[PDB]
């Protein structure tokens, strides 16, 4: 038995850092992703603000 | 004595037979199972590491 679950653990060990190499990358491009929308929202703001200082004036 | 000689003798003749031709393979069975179990043995302990 102990030979089994080290059979298991090791295959599941395998994929599983396949599948967080996998889960590292996707971790990435969606908080660089959140946080590349938050600028581009931010900056279309400073920019609706800017047309509002504009008309403003 | 006659009779202890003679089945020595054919004693002697069965274990050379086996060590010469039952001995070798079951070695080297029991040899590459071990060599298995430690490719996988290790595996495990590697794909912690991985």
């Amino acid at each position: 038995a102990e030979r089994e679950a080290m059979l298991a653990k090791t295959a599941a060990d395998n994929r599983k850092s396949a599948e967080q190499v996998a889960a590292a990358q996707a971790d990435y491009e969606k908080e660089m992703a959140e946080a590349r929308a938050q600028a581009s929202a931010l900056r279309d703001e400073a920019r609706a603000a800017g047309r509002s200082v504009v008309d403003e004036k | 004595m006659s009779i202890f000689i003679g089945q020595l003798i054919g004693f002697a003749v069965i274990a050379f037979i086996i060590v010469k031709w039952v001995v070798p393979p079951v070695r080297t069975l029991m040899r590459n199972q071990q060599e298995a179990v430690r490719a996988a043995l290790a595996e495990s302990a590697e794909a912690a590491k991985k």
